């Protein structure tokens, strides 16, 4: 990953080619959706 | 698709010729569960359909339950704050 720089645990995509790490990426949501 | 107190459980189908039966491929899934909603559509010989839960958490999950990719999830979500209700349906002359 590149928001918390780990290995990719699920990295899973968003509309706009945004791959991040699963549960990392809801945790984003919860910071800002 | 009916759920107990866990989550993502038994399905409770019937025979094309007779009476019902099960699958005792479960999940269990620690709890959460607020919601579950699907539709079915006029063709169909097979499962044909689509499952959607809404968890307890700022969740909610699609589940495709075609035999091949059973109990399998497909694609994620986004909620604040809690679902307490789902609805898939069909309504031009996609699956809203």
């Amino acid at each position: 990953c590149f928001i918390c720089r780990q290995s990719f645990q699920n990295p899973v995509v968003t509309k706009c080619r945004h791959y991040f790490c699963e549960s990392c990426a809801l945790q984003h949501f919860r910071t800002t959706p | 698709v009916i759920a107990l107190t866990g989550g993502e459980l038994v399905y409770f189908e019937m025979d094309p010729s007779g009476q019902l039966n099960e699958y005792t491929e479960r999940k269990e899934m620690s709890a959460d569960v607020v919601c579950m909603s699907l539709a079915n559509v006029p063709p169909g010989e097979q499962r044909s359909r689509f499952l959607a839960v809404g968890l307890v958490d700022n969740t909610v999950r699609i589940i495709s339950l075609d035999p091949s990719d059973c109990l399998q999830p497909l694609s994620m979500q986004a909620l604040p704050a809690q679902p307490e209700s789902l609805c898939i349906v069909e309504m031009g002359g996609f699956l809203y």
